[PDB]
RNA sequence: AGGUGGUUAUAACGUUGGGGAUCCACCUCUUCCCAUCCGAACAGAGUUAAGCCCAACGGUGCCGAUGGUACUGCGCAGUGGGAGAGUAGGACGCCGCCGA
RNA sequence: GACUGGGGUGGUCGCCUCCAAAAGCGUAACGGAGGCUUCUAAAGGUACCCUCAGGCCGAACCGGUCGAGUGU
RNA sequence: UAUCAUGAGGUAGAGCGACUGAUUGGAAGUCCAGAUAAACUCCGAAUGCAUGAUAAUUGACCGAUGGAGUGAGGGCAUGGGUGCUAAGGUCCAUGUCCGAGAGGAGAAGAAUCCGGACCACCGGCUAAGGUCCCGAAAUAAUUGCUAAGUUGAAACGAAGUCAAGAAUUUUGGCAUGGAUAAUACACGGGCAUAAGCAAUUUACCGAAGCCGUGGGAUAUA
């Protein structure tokens, strides 16, 4: 699981999400990666099914950067619980996107399989992506 | 299951009473507070509770001096 | 710490309390290690309107200040108030605010 | 100088301080013309009313 | 590493005018720096083949047809969180004095280098 | 340990309540606090 | 070259260099005023090194546009308001009173 | 006895503080977190005098540069 | 109610070597670089609020007294909590309508769009929405697109077609496959290749809204 150790809370409210990502949206660190198109909250079990499918590829060469971290906890109620009576039992992190936000990067890698291991972890998450590249990349490395 | 909360206590309607700009009498009470979130300056008093009051009539100042401290005064005559 | 702060803070607990306007102006005293100086603010305008100085010394300072209250009573201040300005009220301080006392200077 | 007010839409599912306008104005009726000098606080009313008057 | 670019002076100022200009396929500019004051311009998405690009291409001699013309280098580029168009361009002026700071590529153990116009102060790219 | 004592030792008479912490002080509190008869007098507790 | 104020540090901190018939400060001595284990501070009866003052430095801190963008009122993207951050840059104070 | 996403079971019932609360005040839920049913003869009043807490250096102690306490 | 003037905010947003708690690389500290928050803040709006002065405007704001009813609410929009970012769900806040509200369009619908019914009239103008027939008014004019009778739900695939580009490739318009159960089925129906979709212009239809004519009633002057 991919979750923080400690919070200072166990429960939190649903908030709203609102936009479009002011920071977090051009690519640092590295070449080519994947911009998000939808709000949607992000499960940990969906970022390491994306993480291990761009890294099956690619054989093991270059970097792979995932930008997000899912730090906020759900619950959910259970069978043949009524409304009200408090919160549900503990379900998990998720982390909270909006559109224009980079999940995943990745570098030291040829651009025409670059392209094809993105769009393989991208298959894999609950949100419609877009693939960008750097502003100063040439086609000769 | 059940729930460990529930528990709440009366709002104690703090805040400006009289703004920067009115008239205020002898005894009018200014400002309602939690500490000196504003201080006493010219012809106003503070009480047990840090509540502003007007020690003469006159019409209510407020201003802003180093490390953006706010004071209340009465401007009379 | 050194006396320069620790004097300032001193000051800044005094002018807490004591101010001067155009009737009961404030007295301050200068003590150096010679020589010793009076003076007499009105807090409102910023306007000193009596002075006095040197240019054992407990005399000396008895005697600057019957001549700063004399200056109080030839500029017509029939009341006043006196801060300790840093210094403790012991020895040319006490001297000086009794030889004031002693003189004119209503206070 | 005097300036031409026609109200040309209907008050019903408008906000009360929208009608108060409209009643501060003068206006009382569809199609009621109302003449007023183009001070300040007039062309701030009608501001406030736009999307229901007509300068006429 | 000399370019040379065109454009036209701006009027309207606000976000209505800005969508306008965007909309009419061109970005806002500005062009500040040195003493005295700076200018407000349009440039064209087609006209800029500046930021697109792989070598550095300092030097962008400017032509403001409500001004004289002038040499500046990329001092802040603003683009659209999610279509990653550019919307702003911001342009620093560069005089012989007080030489200007530079990002410049590296080799392998080699730069662009840059003299003139900028005399020194360089600080990196791309150190991997 | 908390207790409420009087001061006594008029003048009608001339109270005043008070609380005290007996463990902390087993002695008998002495203060002069007033009469409304006259003026200021020594009171003491136990009523 | 001191004291005493009004201006929310554009006023603060720092570095480097310059200062003495007297202005301040360090400086000798504790008998009485007073005082702490300690005259270090509080209390009294040779100096410019340092405090202090002067100057140069944009260094550490402060201030900070224009443009754009976020957000937002109007029950509509038409009509109004408009940041934060950042980037240019500004800045090593200013207005009094008494004294010599 | 009442409340109660039917009732029962469980939980709760007065007061204080924060968030829910939408930048005046006010504002609900079996919404999210905690506390109280006291204490001090000084831990009250006043005059005077002091300044925490932490990091490095040297061996409870000497010196130089930027959160602690306030009974609960 | 509006305008102007003055005043206090800590929400949206933003930012966190400006704190607290999380987080990412880093090269237990430290340096550099990502990034996060209802119970974080070095910052910080738009609206809202208070006071005063003007303007317009009703008229009903305030006191004191006679008489009450209500104290089961509901839908929609916005800001939220809860729930599963489910419910014609539930709990608050700001508006609005149904309740207590008729008339017009949507085939037929409590609260979606237009619009507040004193009475009469075989008069006229409009609103939303419309003008081939059922059914009032254009088989009006001009310019394009669609060939699916589309018309009057998504990941994901060819790209059928038009258009605009750049160095294969992007970009939008309209279509197409994905597309699915039980009494007989739908653009309301006929039917339409425009009578579909997009744009513009002019006429016209269209309500218990407005005007006209006749007749009453209730108040303020
Ligand atoms: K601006
Ligand atoms: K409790
Ligand atoms: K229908
Ligand atoms: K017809
Ligand atoms: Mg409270
Ligand atoms: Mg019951
Ligand atoms: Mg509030
Ligand atoms: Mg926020
Ligand atoms: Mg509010
Ligand atoms: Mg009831
Ligand atoms: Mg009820
Ligand atoms: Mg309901
Ligand atoms: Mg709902
Ligand atoms: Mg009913
Ligand atoms: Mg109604
Ligand atoms: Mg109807
Ligand atoms: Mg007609
Ligand atoms: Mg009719
Ligand atoms: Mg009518
Ligand atoms: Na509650
Ligand atoms: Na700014
Ligand atoms: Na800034």
């Amino acid at each position: 699981m991919l979750q923080p150790k400690k919070t200072k809370f166990r429960r939190q409210q649903k908030g709203r999400m609102k936009g479009f990502a002011q920071r977090g949206n051009q690519l640092s660190f590295g070449s080519f990666g994947i911009k998000s198109l939808q709000s949607k909250w992000i499960t940990g079990r969906q970022i390491e099914a994306a993480r291990i499918a761009v890294t099956r590829y690619m054989q093991r060469q270059g970097q792979v950067w995932v930008r997000i971290f899912p730090d906020k906890p759900i619950t959910k109620k259970g069978e043949g619980v009524r409304m009200g009576k408090g919160k549900g039992a503990p379900e998990g992190f998720v982390a909270p996107i909006t559109p224009g936000r980079i999940i995943f990067e990745v570098e030291g890698v040829p651009y025409e399989i670059a392209k094809e291991a993105l769009r393989l972890a991208a298959q894999k998450l609950p949100v419609t992506t877009k693939f960008v590249v750097r502003h100063d990349y040439d086609i000769q490395n | 299951g059940s729930s460990k909360n529930g528990r709440e206590s009366e709002s104690k309607r703090l805040g400006v009473k009289v703004y920067g700009g009115e008239m205020a009498k002898a005894g009018n009470i200014l400002v309602r507070q939690r500490g000196t979130v504003h201080h006493p300056g010219e012809n106003v008093g503070i009480g047990k509770d840090h509540t502003l009051y007007a020690l003469k009539s006159g019409v209510v100042v407020f201003t802003r001096k180093k490390n953006d401290r706010s004071y209340v005064s009465i401007k009379t005559e | 710490v050194t006396k320069e702060q620790r004097r300032q803070k001193i000051k800044a607990r005094v002018r807490g309390k004591i101010s001067g306007t155009q009737e009961k102006p404030r007295l301050t005293v200068f003590r150096s290690n010679k020589q010793i100086y009076a003076q007499l603010i009105d807090d409102i305008a910023g306007r000193t309107l009596a002075s006095a100085s040197s240019l054992s010394k407990k005399e000396i300072a008895a005697k600057v200040g019957d001549e700063i209250a004399k200056a109080a009573t030839e500029a017509g201040i029939s009341t006043v108030v006196f801060d300790r300005n840093g210094y403790l009220f012991h020895g040319r301080i006490k001297e000086l605010a009794d030889a004031a006392r002693k003189g004119g200077l209503k206070f | 100088a005097k300036i031409k007010i026609q109200q040309v839409r209907s008050r019903i599912r408008c906000p009360k301080d929208q009608k108060r306008t409209l009643d501060a104005l003068g206006l009382r009726k569809l199609n009621q013309i109302v003449e007023h000098e183009a001070t300040p606080s007039i062309l701030g009313m009608v501001n406030k009313v736009r999307h229901l008057v007509l300068i006429v | 590493k000399t370019f040379q670019l065109t454009g036209t002076p701006r009027a309207e100022f606000g976000k209505k005018a800005a969508k306008a200009i965007r909309k009419e396929d061109q970005i806002p500019a500005v062009l500040y720096g040195g003493k005295g004051e700076g200018v407000n311009f349009i440039v064209s998405q087609d006209a800029v083949r500046n930021l697109i690009y792989s070598p550095e291409i300092f030097l962008v001699e400017l032509t403001v047809e409500g001004s004289g013309s002038y040499k500046a280098i990329l001092k802040e580029i603003q683009f659209h969180p999610v279509t990653d168009r550019i919307i702003h361009i911001d342009f620093l002026q560069v005089t012989d004095e007080k030489p200007v700071v530079m990002e410049v590529p590296v080799v392998l153990g080699h730069a662009e280098g840059v003299k003139a116009g900028g005399k020194l102060s360089l600080e990196m790219r791309k150190l991997k | 340990l908390e207790c409420t004592e009087h001061k006594e030792s008029g003048m009608g008479i001339s109270r005043y309540i008070t609380t005290k912490n007996r463990k902390n002080t087993t002695q008998r509190l002495e203060l002069k606090k007033y009469n409304p008869i006259l003026r200021r007098m020594t009171l003491h507790k136990e009523i």
